[PDB]
């Protein structure tokens, strides 16, 4: 019966965040509860310009999107995923820990449902497309299609086959 | 310690009396309401305690009103006797009760003011009942039975009515039985008010003053309790369904109607949890069931009350009938909607959003979708019972929507559509996430970035392969009118694409999307320099432009249009900046002239800026 | 008495007919420096009579006559009097005319950023008086709200710290109706304004 006292807690450790930070990466992905919370703040430290808290902040997104399931995934990964686009057109450093989100977060989509992730991998290709198309920005998508299908046997599958095609 | 009339040597003896105020706090201790029967054993204090006390009452009654300092040393003085333990009988601290009254009442000068507002503060917190008793009451009897009357405070004295109101509302801030008290009060006073007189104005400031003790005491979630607020709502509720269920004088104004559907909310609130069912079931039967109002068979106002009366129940609660009062209002809304005015429409659009949000599932709400008839008020309530499916923020949503922009693209509902899309992100003055309790609804907090990152792609990708520019206006319009109640610190992947479309949306009958807009490019230029390097040539004519005087250009609009040219002078290199002076100092004449007062502040320090700017 | 003083406002006020144009100097016969001389000659009368009354409709009528005189007159262009119109400003926050209210915040602005003893006694009064103006009123106008937002800023900024922390928790409580008003600049400041006196609680 936590979810009476929700967000009584949050504002305790919100105002505790920022060498011994692990415990309170541990503390912030205990239950699935913090997730609805936990990106609507998070999300917004990814504007800060000193790297430091940035990549504090992917840690503590990387043990988020690890144990929340997958319905909080299935539901923030619209916006997640447009914010990590955006810091990689922006752009263990900060480009690792975020290839890594991606393709964390298209395993988990993948293990939660099939049709979610071919959804997820339909749009990333729609929206991508025109980077194969033109010559811009060529390396960073390769890279983040590298992350996608860096997964599994059959995501990897699917990516080489709906990507060689095109170049 | 020699009784004095000079104004000098009786402020001295204050000062050194405040020291041996706080010696006797230092030797005994302070007040407590366990200890509010122990008495001290004895001490030379209290055989000089009439003399003291005289002295500060002469210093401060009977005494020129123009030496405000010795009226407020000795106010402060009387708080300082309040606070020590075992000093003040209960009749001393009701006589100080009632002098503190009479200054807050008589006079209206702001530092005795606020500290006898202090003084009263801390009185009720040690002393609840003895300030409810003499002042509240007090307070509550001088507010007349006809709104704008003679109010004899004393022989002289008159006091505004508004004055009392707003008394009422400074303190009792945190106190649970004042403003019990007070809610119960001016809740009587309203119900006779209306039914005895017909009067506008009085009413809307009662009722005002109601939602606002609500709203400052929901807001700590300690000062009512959940058996005192039952015990509360069952000592208002008949006495607010009288004034409603009658025609009285607040049924044909808006605004006094949704003021009290607000405080009913809020009443309705803070209940326990056991008896939320039986509530929903009497309201049920009711507004529906039984009784002379049928808000599914003839339209009406009071409908939009009910809306408010749902929004407070709990989610996970037992509603047997729920499609056959959507069905319900759903035709009757379709029926009457020519003859219905936008007061009623409003309120069954809300009734509608707050089924859609709560109770109904998704595959009802799904199978209720008709885009056959293209309707305006089928698009209505298509775009009301979508948006509550985006508070959910439920999968399909982000589907549905896109048929909306499809449907955008027709051409005598293109333009009504796109106007209306503003409806999708929009306060409701109901539904928030509130702190603490989160059953009262099913909205995310994250459901506007997600529904602007799922549109914002479309609708930029179909406005830049448009040739007529009536579509591009629509798809426009609709991207602005949902950009300008979004977050603006929530749109940062989508500002390279955005950057044309914020420019062109510069151009609006909206205000609001004009400042919004405006902060937007400010962040920009706060965070990103190279597209305010490159497009600077047209931002600075179009924001030279803004500043005029236009039936669209708010104050708030131009004065963030001078604090982006301030932004825009501070980030752009000195070069560019050269090109842009002369220009900016003759068209920015007719700014510092205008009618208000900021603008003219702001105005004059661009010009100095600018001209620094030049030699420098 | 009312009446007059109502009208009083007629004194000093802008025509847009007769103005000091650069350039022809022959159409009429105003002058740069009425307005501060004017304001100089009827302060002191204003303040000694308002300082020697003892009903509150007098005492009215000559605050409404002063303010009134004072909303056109230029902010910067009052230092001599700051410290006996002080109070007088300050009981000038409460008046149906935004335009009053909007000019007293300019010259109380002006005042704590020339100034910074007045503040400090006055602050007592001055923080409860700010907070209570945020909120929506029917003559609260946007721009009353958002220099009052900015008054608390640098009210917070002048004051030492101190005297700072014995006005947080109140701020923040009832700054809550503030950032979620109807208008979108008013937030921005409430949300800048909850930050900084976050941030001055820690440091």
């Amino acid at each position: 019966n936590v979810e009476n006292f929700k967000e009584d807690l949050f504002d305790v450790l919100f105002c505790y965040f920022p060498d011994l930070k692990t415990a309170l990466r541990s503390a912030i992905t205990a239950t699935p509860l913090f997730a609805e919370d936990a990106y609507s703040n998070l999300l917004d430290k990814l504007t800060a310009s000193s790297p430091v808290v940035k990549n504090d902040t992917l840690l503590t997104l990387l043990e988020c999107v690890r144990k929340f399931g997958g319905s909080s995934i299935l539901e923030n990964w619209t916006l997640l995923w447009n914010a990590l686009k955006f810091e990689i057109m922006q752009n263990y450093t900060n480009y690792d820990a975020c290839l890594k989100i991606i393709n964390l977060m298209a395993l988990q989509l993948y293990n939660f449902d099939k049709v979610s992730f071919e959804k997820f991998f339909t749009h990333v290709l729609d929206e991508l497309k025109p980077n194969f198309k033109y010559e811009k920005d060529l390396k960073q998508t390769c890279q983040i299609l590298s992350a996608i299908g860096s997964g599994n046997v059959e995501i990897f599958n699917k990516v080489i086959s709906s990507t060689f095609p095109l170049f | 310690l020699i009784n004095t009339s000079e104004v000098a040597k009786l402020k001295l003896l204050i000062m050194n009396f405040s020291f041996f105020v706080d010696s006797y706090i230092d030797l005994f201790g302070r007040t407590s309401k366990e200890s509010l029967g122990t008495p001290v054993p004895n001490n030379k204090m209290a055989e000089y305690k009439d003399e003291i006390i005289m002295i500060l009452s002469m210093a401060l009654t009977r005494s020129s009103k123009a030496e405000v300092t010795i009226r407020t040393l000795s106010v402060i003085q009387f708080t300082k006797m309040i606070k020590m333990k075992g000093f003040l009988t209960p009749e001393e601290v009701s006589l100080i009760i009632q002098y503190f009254t009479e200054e807050i009442l008589t006079d209206n000068n702001k530092n005795i003011y606020y500290a006898c507002l202090e003084g009263l503060k801390t009185i009720s917190e040690i002393y609840e009942d003895l300030v409810f008793e003499i002042s509240l009451k007090k307070l509550l009897d001088l507010l007349p039975d006809c709104f704008e009357e003679k109010i004899r405070v004393n022989d002289e004295e008159n006091i505004h009515i508004e004055t009392i109101l707003k008394i009422i509302l400074d303190f009792t801030t945190s106190r649970h039985i004042l403003v019990k008290e007070s809610i119960t009060f001016l809740a009587t006073k309203l119900n006779r008010v209306a039914k005895i007189s017909k009067s506008r104005e009085y009413c809307f400031l009662l009722i005002s003053t109601i939602y606002s003790l609500f709203n400052n005491n929901n807001q700590n979630e300690n000062v009512l309790n959940e058996e005192d607020a039952l015990a509360l709502k069952n000592a208002i509720e008949p006495k607010l369904f009288e004034i409603i269920t009658q025609e009285s004088a607040i049924v044909s104004d808006n605004y006094n109607l949704t003021l009290l559907s607000n405080v009913l909310f809020f009443t309705n609130l803070k209940i326990p949890q056991a008896a939320h069912q039986e509530e929903l079931d009497r309201y049920n039967e009711l507004f529906i069931s039984e009784g002379k109002i049928r808000i599914l068979d003839t339209p009406n106002v009071l409908a939009i009350s009910y809306a408010k009366i749902l929004s407070a129940l709990n989610k996970n609660c037992q509603f047997p009938q729920k499609f056959t009062v959507l069905f319900g209002t759903v035709q009757l809304l379709k029926k009457h909607a020519p003859r219905m005015t936008e007061t009623e429409k409003l309120g069954y659009l809300e009734l509608l959003l707050v089924l859609s949000n709560k109770f109904v599932s998704e595959k009802d709400v799904i199978g209720l979708f008709d885009w056959k008839d293209l309707s305006v008020i089928n698009l209505e309530v298509m775009v009301w019972l979508t948006k509550g499916l985006i508070m959910q923020n439920s999968l399909e949503s982000s589907e549905i929507a896109k048929k909306f922009i499809d449907l955008l693209s027709n051409e005598e509902i293109g333009s009504l559509v796109s106007k209306l899309f503003e409806v999708f992100v929009m306060d409701i003055s109901s539904l928030k996430k509130f702190k603490g309790i989160s059953w009262n609804n099913n909205v995310k907090i994250l459901y506007k970035q997600k529904f602007f990152g799922d549109i914002f792609q479309t609708l930029v990708s179909n406005y830049k392969n448009t040739v007529d520019m009536t579509i591009k206006c629509n798809y426009l319009t609709a991207l602005s009118l949902v950009l300008k109640h979004t977050p603006s610190q929530s749109v940062g992947p989508f500002i390279n694409d955005l950057f044309p479309l914020l420019l062109q949306a510069l151009d609006m009958p909206d205000p609001e999307v004009r400042v919004s807009a405006l902060e937007t490019l400010k962040d920009t230029t706060d965070k990103h320099h190279t597209l305010i390097t490159e497009h600077v040539s047209t931002i600075v004519p179009l924001l030279l432009s803004l500043s005029l005087p236009h039936k669209y250009n708010s104050v708030s609009v131009r004065l963030i249009a001078l604090q982006l040219l301030e932004m825009i002078t501070t980030v752009v290199p000195l070069n560019y900046c050269l090109s842009y002076q002369d220009d900016v100092l003759s068209a920015l004449i007719p700014v510092l002239s205008d009618k208000k007062r900021i603008i003219r502040k702001q105005c004059v320090d661009t010009r100095q800026v600018y001209y620094e700017l030049g030699q420098i």
